[PDB]
C-alpha cells in the first residue's frame, strides 16, 4: 500500500513489456515456429502487446502437456527426483573473454548491441538470427546451486568454450525461458565431445551411446521445447526421467534415482542426458552476481573482446603492438587500433616490420594496406594511416590479390566513403 | 619442421627403378613450381566463411614447404577467377615446373564454385569444366603431360574432353556451410597433416586415401572427402625436400 | 476473475497423487505448487493446510486444491490496478508523466535497480522520444 508497492506495480509492468517486445520479436520473425503452429502475428503498432507473453505461456503449456501425457502414471522413484529437481534453484552462467563486470555486471543482448552501434545498414542476416530470431536474449547455460564445489561446475555449452571470465547469478528471471538445447542446435554430440565424460565412462554403460539422441517434441524432430520460468524445472524433470526409463545401463538408472542424490551428481547428468539453454530477455544488469576467471585469455581473443585491461597488460612493446594492431585491423576492432595508435606511436618503418612478420597471421598472409581497406570498419584508421602519411595509398599489393590497390577492396566492399577518400588523397 | 622430407638416395632410386610409372621431376635448380590458392571469405549476398584465413596460410605454407611459388587470389567474382586461372594456366614458369596445384575454396553447388557477387535470382558461378578446359592439353601446353592437383571445399561430343583433359585429379570436400572450427577447417587440417607425415614415402593418391582413412569414424563418415575426375595415368611422388 | 481451461493444474495435481486416490500429502503441498511455479512462504503453507482437513493425515484431494489455486490466481495484479498505480506519480490529471519524473521514482523509489535498467525502461515508456508518457495509453496498449 505503499508508494514503494506502486512502484515496484510500474516497474514490474515495464519490465513485463521489455521481455514482450523480445518474445514479440521471437515468435514472428522465426521461420521455424511457423512450420511447428506455433507462430505468432507481428505487432500491429510501434509496440508489441502482452500477447506475446500470453502465447509464451501457451506454447510452454502446451510442452507440459505433450510431456505429461508421454508419461502420465508415475512411479515413486519418478516422483521423488522430480520433486529433488522442482525444490533444487539453479545458477545460470554466461561466459565471455570480454569485461562485463564492474562494480555491477552488464551483459546486453545481441540486438541491443546491433542499435547502440548505430551502424547505418543491416548486413546479411545469419540463419540462427531467422530461424530462432532469439537475438534479443542474453543466453545461458545452467547448473545446480546447492553445492560448496568450485563455482563454475560446468564450463562448456554445446562443447563450446564462449570465454575464460564466467559470470555466474543466482536467481531466475521472472520472463526467461529454457529449452532442453540450444534453440538452434536440437541435438546433443557423443560422448567423446562432452566435458565430463570421464566421470560416466567410468561409473556407466550403455548410457555412453543412449544418450547421443535428438531432443524434441512429439511433432517430430526439429520441434524445440521451450519452457517458461513457471514451468521450467517440470519440464525438464519430466524429460530426463522419460530418457532415464529409455535407458538400458540399471546402474545409471539408480544412480539418479539414489534418494540421497548428490547435487554435483545431478549436474552432471543434466549435463549429460541434456544441455539445458536459459534465455533472459534483452539486457542483464545486477549487482548479485559471481565472476570466475577460469584461465588466461590470448591477445587475439582480447582484441576480439575488447578487453582493453588485458590488452594493456599484454601490450608493453612496440613489437607486440605491432601483433596488436595486426590483429586489430584483421578483426575490423577499428576503436581498439585507435587506442594502440594513440598510445603508441606508429612510424613507416613499423608498418614494415609488421609487414615481415610471420608470427603473426594476417600481417603474413595480406599487405598492411589489404587489411586498411578490407571494410568500410577500418574506414577512420585507414584515414590515420593516410592522413599521417604512414601508407601511400596507391601502393600496389605483393602478397594476396597482387597488383591490386586499396581502390579495389573498396570498390569491392562498395562503400562509397572510402572510395572517395582513396580517390581524393 | 612439421613436413616430413623423403630422403635423396630414396628420391633417386624410385626415379631410376618405376620411371616408367611415375611422373618425372624436375631438378631443384632451375625449377619454376607454381601454385595458385583461390578463396572468397565476403560474400554480397551469402554468409560469411570465417577460419579461411587459417586454411590459406596452411595450404600456403604446406605448397612451399613441397617447393611451390603460391599465388593467392580472394573476394574474386566468378569472371575475375576464370580470368585468374586463365592468367594462372598462361603463366609461362609451367615451362620450367614439373606439377601444379590449385587450391579453391568457397561456398559452391553441384556445378561449380561460388563467386562474391553470388544470389539464387542472379548466379555467379565458375564452373568445374570451364576449369578442366582452361587447363587441358590443348588449351595449357606449359602443363601437358604434367600432373595437375585441383584442391576443391565447396559448402552446401564431350568424349573430346575425355581425349583433351588428362593427368587431372580432384579432391573435394563438401562439408556444409555451419556443421565446424572458426580457427580452420577439417578437411584442410586432415590434408595438411597427411601431407605432412606421409608425402615422403607415399604418392600423392596414397595420401588422399589416408586423409580419406581419418575421415572413417562414425561422426565424420558423412563428410569424406571424394576423389573424382581422375585423369592420371601415372603416379605422382612429391618427395619432398628434394 | 474466474478459472477457465487452467483446470491442467489437475495434470500437476495427478503427477503427484502416489495413490489413484487423487490425494497428494499435505508435506507435498509446496512441492506441487512450485511445479505451478508458485513460491508460497511457509506461512501461507500452513493456512492452507489448516484450511483444508487439519484430522486426516496428509490428505488434500484436488476439489481443495483447485479452491486453493483460485485464489492463488485471483490475487494477481490487474489491468486498472496498474494504472492506479501510474496515476500515484501524476499529480498534474494530465494523463502523462515526465521521464525525468519517471526516472526519480525508480531511482529514490520501489526495489533499487541498475542505471541501464531504469534507462531501458525509460526508453519503453517514451516512445516518440518526448518527455511524456501516457501511462493510460500504454497499458491499454499491453493488455491485449
Amino acid at each position: 500500500g505503499r508508494p514503494d508497492h506502486c512502484a515496484n506495480t510500474v516497474k514490474n509492468f515495464l519490465r513485463k513489456s521489455i521481455a514482450a517486445q523480445s518474445y514479440s520479436k521471437m515468435f514472428s520473425q522465426g521461420t521455424s515456429f511457423k512450420s511447428l503452429n506455433l507462430s505468432l502475428e507481428a505487432p500491429s503498432g510501434a509496440r508489441s502487446s502482452f500477447r506475446s507473453l500470453e502465447h509464451l505461456d501457451k506454447v510452454s503449456r502446451h510442452y507440459i502437456s505433450e510431456i505429461i501425457q508421454k508419461v502420465h502414471p508415475l512411479s515413486s522413484d519418478e516422483r521423488h527426483l522430480l520433486s529433488i529437481i522442482i525444490n533444487s534453484n539453479f545458477n545460470f552462467r554466461h561466459q565471455s573473454n570480454s569485461n562485463l563486470s564492474n562494480n555491477i555486471l552488464n551483459i546486453k543482448s545481441f540486438d541491443k548491441i546491433q542499435s547502440e552501434n548505430i551502424q547505418t545498414h543491416k548486413n546479411t542476416y545469419s540463419e540462427d538470427i531467422k530461424e530462432i530470431s532469439n537475438h534479443d536474449f542474453v543466453f545461458f547455460g545452467v547448473e545446480i546451486s546447492n553445492h560448496q564445489e568450485k563455482l563454475p561446475l560446468n564450463k562448456t555449452h554445446h562443447t563450446v568454450d564462449f570465454g575464460a571470465n564466467a559470470y555466474i547469478i543466482d536467481h531466475d528471471s521472472p520472463y526467461g525461458y529454457m529449452t532442453l538445447t540450444d534453440h538452434f542446435d536440437n541435438a546433443i554430440p557423443p560422448v567423446f565431445y562432452h566435458e565430463h565424460q570421464s566421470f560416466f565412462l567410468d561409473n556407466f554403460k550403455e548410457v555412453v551411446d543412449e544418450v547421443s539422441r535428438y531432443v524434441h517434441g512429439n511433432q517430430g524432430k526439429t520441434d524445440v521445447p521451450i519452457f517458461n520460468t513457471k514451468d521450467m524445472r517440470l519440464g525438464i524433470g519430466l524429460h530426463l526421467i522419460d530418457f532415464i526409463r529409455k535407458s538400458k545401463d540399471q546402474g545409471f538408472r539408480e544412480f539418479c534415482y539414489n534418494k540421497n542424490i548428490d547435487p554435483v551428481s545431478l549436474d552432471r547428468i543434466i549435463n549429460f542426458v541434456f544441455q539445458l539453454e536459459y534465455h533472459i530477455p534483452r539486457m542483464l544488469s545486477t549487482d548479485n552476481f559471481k565472476k570466475i576467471k577460469l584461465r588466461d585469455i590470448s591477445l587475439e581473443d582480447a582484441i576480439k573482446a575488447s578487453n582493453y585491461e588485458e590488452i594493456n597488460n599484454k601490450v608493453t612493446d612496440k613489437k607486440m603492438a605491432h601483433q596488436a594492431l595486426a590483429y586489430s585491423l584483421g578483426n575490423k576492432k577499428a576503436d581498439i587500433a585507435l587506442y594502440l595508435l594513440s598510445k603508441f606511436n606508429f612510424t613507416k618503418q613499423d608498418v614494415a616490420e609488421m609487414e615481415k612478420m610471420k608470427n603473426n597471421r594476417y600481417c603474413n598472409l595480406y599487405d598492411v594496406e589489404y587489411l586498411l581497406s578490407k571494410d568500410g570498419a577500418n574506414y577512420k584508421v585507414l584515414e590515420y594511416f593516410i592522413n599521417n602519411g604512414l601508407v601511400d595509398v596507391n601502393k600496389k599489393f605483393q602478397k594476396v590479390n597482387s597488383g591490386d590497390t586499396m581502390l579495389d577492396n573498396a570498390m569491392k566492399s562498395k562503400d562509397s566513403k572510402m572510395i572517395d577518400f582513396l580517390l581524393k588523397n | 619442421d612439421a613436413l616430413k622430407l623423403c630422403p635423396h638416395e630414396e628420391f633417386l632410386r624410385l626415379c631410376k627403378e618405376r620411371a616408367e610409372e611415375i611422373y618425372p621431376i624436375k631438378e631443384r635448380n632451375n625449377r619454376t613450381r607454381l601454385a595458385l590458392i583461390i578463396c572468397n571469405t565476403e560474400f554480397d549476398h551469402l554468409p560469411p566463411r570465417n577460419g579461411a584465413d587459417f586454411d590459406i596460410t596452411g595450404m600456403k605454407e604446406l605448397l612451399e614447404g613441397l617447393d611451390y611459388s603460391v599465388d593467392v587470389e580472394e573476394n574474386l567474382t566468378a569472371r575475375d577467377m576464370e580470368s585468374a586461372l586463365r592468367a594462372f594456366a598462361t603463366r609461362p614458369e609451367h615451362k620450367s615446373s614439373d606439377s601444379t596445384f590449385l587450391v579453391l575454396m568457397s561456398h559452391g553447388i553441384l556445378e561449380g564454385i561460388c563467386g562474391t557477387v553470388h544470389d539464387e535470382k542472379k548466379p555467379d558461378v565458375l564452373l568445374y569444366d570451364t576449369i578442366f578446359q582452361i587447363f587441358n592439353n590443348r588449351n595449357c601446353l606449359s602443363l601437358k603431360d604434367k600432373p595437375k592437383v585441383i584442391i576443391v571445399q565447396a559448402a552446401r561430343d564431350a568424349v573430346y574432353k575425355t581425349h583433351v583433359e588428362k593427368d587431372f585429379i580432384a579432391f573435394c570436400s563438401s562439408t556444409p556451410h555451419n556443421v565446424d572450427s572458426t580457427m580452420g577447417s577439417i578437411f584442410i587440417t586432415q590434408l595438411i597433416t597427411c601431407f605432412q607425415k606421409y608425402s615422403w614415402c607415399c604418392h600423392l593418391e596414397e595420401v588422399f586415401r589416408k586423409v580419406q582413412q581419418s575421415f572413417e569414424t562414425p561422426r565424420a563418415k558423412a563428410q569424406m572427402p571424394t576423389i573424382e575426375r581422375l585423369s592420371m595415368t601415372r603416379y605422382f611422388y612429391l618427395f619432398p625436400g628434394n | 476473475l474466474t478459472e477457465e481451461q487452467i483446470a491442467e493444474f489437475k495434470e500437476a495435481f495427478s503427477l503427484f497423487d502416489k495413490d489413484g486416490d487423487g490425494t497428494i500429502t499435505t508435506k507435498e503441498l509446496g512441492t506441487v505448487m512450485r511445479s505451478l511455479g508458485q513460491n508460497p512462504t511457509e506461512a501461507e503453507l500452513q493456512d492452507m493446510i489448516n484450511e483444508v482437513d487439519a484430522d486426516g493425515n496428509g490428505t488434500i484431494d484436488f476439489p481443495e486444491f483447485l479452491t486453493m489455486m483460485a485464489r492463488k490466481m485471483k490475487d494477481t495484479d490487474s489491468e486498472e490496478e496498474i494504472r492506479e498505480a501510474f496515476r500515484v506519480f501524476d499529480k498534474d490529471g494530465n494523463g502523462y508523466i515526465s521521464a525525468a519524473e519517471l526516472r526519480h521514482v525508480m531511482t529514490n523509489l520501489g526495489e533499487k535497480l541498475t542505471d541501464e535498467e531504469v534507462d531501458e525502461m525509460i526508453r519503453e515508456a517514451d516512445i516518440d522520444g518526448d518527455g511524456q508518457v501516457n501511462y493510460e495509453e500504454f497499458v491499454q496498449m499491453m493488455t491485449a
